[PDB]
């Protein structure tokens, strides 16, 4: 019987909070499907090849072929309108520096390398690597496949220049013009969006720089260790060639019919039984060109709504700071790079984790002077003999002053207020 | 069958006389008089699309032939297959009309080039400057949702059998 | 520009000739009408004939059903998207990125449309930057100051603290500075005084 979860009691009190003392940047993937293979199919050609014969009773079922062929031409047009929607969402391309200099935040396994000719990011190129007669054989049986509109580099180099504005002007570029600011204090304004003070971020900057280098490095380590990381993106591939591989297998198929060969059955029967046995290969192969049509229908439709959320995630964990949780990566979040693979994207989401939390003795209000003062912005907090108050996130003990707190009513209401003194400035 | 005859360097075995592919397509053969393999390969065939502005503005074409070589059919090799009709310009504009693999194809005749995906533009970064907005635009844009689709009722045995 | 809305009712309308044309089909039969088969062919053989057309119609009306519930699906997906934008955008302000319109989202107003809605989002987009030379902190009297909402600018001589969003340049005073360590810590500090207001009060 298998375990949910490793056992844990919270230890709730009335009067105990617990305020973390440290902080982990983590960085995690995120691997969403954006596009397919594009397939454009030859009705005519699939289902009778070179017979005039079959073609002359192929045109009695009317406009199937027709359905079809635009099917496939709105599934076609539609793969593109995704990538479009995922990746063109900059008018503007942006250029990092010639000098990478950000603070002592590395991006080198992010940034595009110039030594390599695809123009790809580190892990762009093992994204790249890891997802991988069979195109002749689909090819030979008027099935095409259709090359995508946007290019791997264009791709790649609207990923560049996605990350050369989070880099060099954060949130600016994407609600207007891009406006520079340094790298540290778009990390503090980061961290003021998720309720940290800026003293924190400037005070350990180089711990801060240290753990994200540290975290974009395993990111690596971890997607070139792993070969279920990029099963989704795999996945999509597997499933278009399998599909045009079990339609080309249909044409082996007799269908009810003496033979499955079209050229056979003309050359062995006479018409009025001929034009039965090739109805009944027409209708089989039909069916299984319906069939093939309404499963890429299907996939577009699942592959589009990817698509959409890859494109909500492009616009609101890249091109912006997320207060929504889990969205943008597994704790409180902060910023977003986005990695062009085959058929998708892969978010590194940078997200800032609570880590080494103490407990301490908590009131909800002070009474000092007959009257009620609440926290401004934190929460009061007792280490034992003396009160302070610190943010909620991040452990900074103050002394409690008028001008950390707010005064609202007498000490005869609120429920657990303490006695201490309030300083005066 | 239908298909060009290629020398071929499979080595097959004195038994062997076909040859099939991954997805059951006959890839191969040996020759029942001279004991040679070839490579039966299936004659060119593409997609022919048509790149035509709008007929209020101009008659002028230009052909596609996807899949198909230049050399097996103004003529242009592209990815997608042979352009014909349309001259390649070195200038890079934004897509009008897709052609694939990067190529757009405009009026202008009929122009076809590698499409540019936005204005160059180099972000001024230094570690102490930053930029800071003096004016605001109010800007109002549109976005068109479609919610509902026409209520459709078909009688089934109307349609198929009438009276 | 109203190019989706009509593409939705030419998918419908075109759907519908679709399935109106699958009745001028043979299907493999002598002919596509069902009275000249019955005034034509003994019961035996027109039992046939009905069947082939039966058998070919049913697989036209299958397949436009098919097709209608992936449109509805994706038009169900459309309104629960447009429903969210009503919700978000016209019955708040959203502080989602690009959800309401390119820019810093103020607010939105829908129009109603031919199977469809128009959102007309209201945005507050930056305009006319200017550069200035900008330092995570103020060192003064050995005391490192932040910034409380604003960030720390300078026009090539003096030092003032505006708001991110748009140039207004104050004073650096203890209001709208906060005090966290000394000098030694922040990288990039730079030295500028920090105005007191009680200063000329307790002077005078
Ligand atoms: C806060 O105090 C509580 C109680 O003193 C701690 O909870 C105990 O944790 C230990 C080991 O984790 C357990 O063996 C006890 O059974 C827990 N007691 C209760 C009542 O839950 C808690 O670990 C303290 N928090 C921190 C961060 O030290
Ligand atoms: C917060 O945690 C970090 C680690 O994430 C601590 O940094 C380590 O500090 C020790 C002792 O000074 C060093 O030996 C390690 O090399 C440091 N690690 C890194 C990655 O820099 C940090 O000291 C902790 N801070 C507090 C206040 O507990
Ligand atoms: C940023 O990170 C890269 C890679 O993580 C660093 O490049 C390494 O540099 C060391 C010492 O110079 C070499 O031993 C490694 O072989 C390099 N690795 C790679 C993949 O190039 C780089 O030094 C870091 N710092 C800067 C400023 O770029
Ligand atoms: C709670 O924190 C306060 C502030 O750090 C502690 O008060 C200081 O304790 C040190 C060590 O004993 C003394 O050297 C200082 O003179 C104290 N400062 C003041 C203003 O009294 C206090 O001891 C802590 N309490 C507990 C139980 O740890
Ligand atoms: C907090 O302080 C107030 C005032 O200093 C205390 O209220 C006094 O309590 C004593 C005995 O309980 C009475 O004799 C006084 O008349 C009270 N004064 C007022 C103004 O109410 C209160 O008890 C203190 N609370 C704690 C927990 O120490
Ligand atoms: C801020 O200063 C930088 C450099 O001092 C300006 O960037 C220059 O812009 C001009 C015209 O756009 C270019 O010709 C230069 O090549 C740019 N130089 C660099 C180093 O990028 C920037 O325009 C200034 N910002 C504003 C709003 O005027
Ligand atoms: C901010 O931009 C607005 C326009 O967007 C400026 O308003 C213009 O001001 C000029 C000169 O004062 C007038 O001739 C125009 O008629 C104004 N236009 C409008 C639409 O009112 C405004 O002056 C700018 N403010 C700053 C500080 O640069
Ligand atoms: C930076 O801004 C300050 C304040 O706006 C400028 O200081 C004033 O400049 C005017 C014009 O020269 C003088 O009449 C005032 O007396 C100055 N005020 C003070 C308190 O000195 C300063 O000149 C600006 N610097 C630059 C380089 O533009
Ligand atoms: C910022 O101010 C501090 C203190 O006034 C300066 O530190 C002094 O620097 C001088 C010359 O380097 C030394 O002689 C003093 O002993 C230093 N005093 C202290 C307390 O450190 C610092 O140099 C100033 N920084 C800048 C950039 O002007
Ligand atoms: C908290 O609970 C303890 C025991 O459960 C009790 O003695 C104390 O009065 C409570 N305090 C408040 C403020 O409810
Ligand atoms: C096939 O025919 C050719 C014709 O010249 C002859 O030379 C050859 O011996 C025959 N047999 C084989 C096994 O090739
Ligand atoms: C900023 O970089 C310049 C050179 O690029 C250097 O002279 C200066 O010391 C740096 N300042 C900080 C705060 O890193």
């Amino acid at each position: 019987t298998m375990s949910l979860g490793a056992e844990n009691s919270v230890a709730y009190s009335n009067n105990s909070i617990a305020i973390p003392t440290n902080f982990t940047i983590s960085v995690t993937t995120e691997i969403l499907p954006v596009s397919m293979t594009k397939t454009s199919v030859d009705c005519t050609m699939y289902i009778c090849g070179d017979s005039t014969e079959c073609s002359n009773l192929l045109l009695q079922y009317g406009s199937f072929c027709t359905q079809l062929k635009r099917a496939l031409t709105g599934i076609a047009v539609e793969q593109d309108k995704n990538t479009q929607e995922v990746f063109a969402q900059v008018k503007q391309i942006y250029k990092t520096p010639p000098i990478k200099y950000f603070g002592g935040f590395n991006f080198s396994q992010i940034l595009p390398d110039p030594s390599k000719p695809s123009k790809r990011s580190p892990i762009e190129d093992l994204l790249f690597n890891k997802v991988t007669d069979l195109i002749c054989a689909q090819k030979f049986n008027g099935l095409t496949v259709l090359p995508p509109l946007l290019t791997d580099e264009m791709i790649a180099q609207y990923t560049s220049a996605l990350l050369a504005g989070t880099i060099t002007s954060g949130w600016t570029f994407g609600a207007g013009p891009a406006l520079q600011i340094p790298f540290p204090m778009q990390m503090a304004y980061r961290f003021n969006g998720i309720g940290v003070t800026q003293n924190v971020l400037y005070e350990n900057q180089k711990l801060i720089a240290n753990q994200f280098n540290s975290a974009i490095g395993k990111i690596q380590d971890s997607l070139s260790s792993t070969p279920s990381a990029l099963g989704k993106l795999q996945d999509v591939v597997n499933h278009n060639a399998q599909a045009l591989n079990t339609l080309v297998k249909q044409l082996s198929s007799k269908f009810g019919a003496i033979s499955s060969v079209l050229n056979d059955i003309l050359s062995r029967l006479d018409p009025p039984e001929a034009e039965v046995q090739i109805d009944r290969l027409i209708t089989g192969r039909l069916q299984s060109l319906q069939t093939y049509v309404t499963q890429q229908l299907i996939r577009a439709a699942e592959i589009r709504a990817s698509a959409n959320l890859a494109a909500t995630k492009m616009s609101e964990c890249v091109l912006g700071q997320s207060k929504r949780v889990d969205f943008c990566g597994k704790g409180y979040h902060l910023m977003s790079f986005p990695q062009s693979a085959p058929h998708g994207v892969v978010f590194l989401h940078v997200t800032y984790v609570p880590a080494q939390e103490k407990n301490f003795t908590t009131a909800p209000a002070i009474c000092h002077d007959g009257k009620a003062h609440f926290p401004r912005e934190g929460v009061f907090v007792s280490n034992g003999t003396h009160w302070f108050v610190t943010q909620r996130n991040f452990y900074e003990p103050q002394i409690i002053t008028t001008d950390n707190t707010f005064v609202s009513g007498n000490c005869d209401v609120v429920i657990g207020i303490v006695n201490n003194t309030v300083y005066d400035p | 069958g239908t298909g060009v005859l290629t020398e071929s360097n499979k080595k097959f075995l004195p038994f062997q006389q076909f040859g099939r592919d991954i997805a059951d397509t006959t890839d191969a053969v040996r020759d029942p008089q001279t004991l040679e393999i070839l490579d039966i390969t299936p004659c060119s065939f593409g997609g022919v699309s048509v790149i035509t502005p709008g007929t209020n503005t101009s008659n002028q074409v230009a052909v596609l032939y996807q899949g198909v070589n230049c050399t097996e059919v103004n003529v242009f090799q592209t990815r997608a297959g042979c352009l014909i009709g349309a001259e390649y310009v070195n200038n890079s504009y934004e897509c009008d009309i897709p052609i694939g693999a990067g190529i757009c194809a405009s009026y202008q005749s009929i122009i076809a080039y590698t499409m540019s995906l936005g204005a160059e533009n180099s972000v001024a970064y230094s570690n102490n400057s930053i930029a800071i907005p003096t004016n605001f635009t109010i800007s109002v844009t549109t976005e068109i949702l479609p919610v509902s689709m026409t209520k459709t009722s078909v009688d089934c045995t109307m349609y198929i059998c009438g009276d | 520009a109203l190019g989706k809305l009509q593409d939705v009712v030419n998918h419908n309308a075109q759907a519908l000739n679709t399935l109106v044309k699958q009745l001028s089909s043979k299907f493999g039969a002598i002919s596509s009408v069902l009275n000249d088969i019955l005034s034509r062919l003994d019961p035996p053989e027109a039992e046939v004939q009905i069947d082939r057309l039966i058998t070919g119609r049913l697989q036209s009306l299958q397949t436009y059903v098919t097709q209608q519930l992936i449109r509805a699906a994706e038009i169900r997906a459309s309104a629960n998207l447009a429903a969210t934008k009503m919700s978000e955008c016209v019955l708040g302000q959203s502080k989602r990125v690009d959800f309401c319109g390119k820019g810093y989202h103020l607010m939105s107003f829908p129009q109603s449309a031919p199977h469809g809605v128009v959102f007309l989002h209201v945005t507050y987009v930056p305009a006319q930057e200017k550069n200035f030379t900008t330092a995570p902190a103020i060192c003064h009297d050995g005391k490192a100051h932040f910034p409380r909402e604003g960030v720390f600018v300078s026009n090539g001589t003096h030092w003032f603290v505006t708001q991110r969003n748009f140039y207004e340049p104050q004073i650096i005073t203890t209001d709208n500075t906060f005090v966290s360590g000394n000098c030694d810590v922040v990288i990039g500090i730079v030295n500028n005084t920090v105005y007191d207001p009680l200063q000329p009060e307790l002077d005078s």
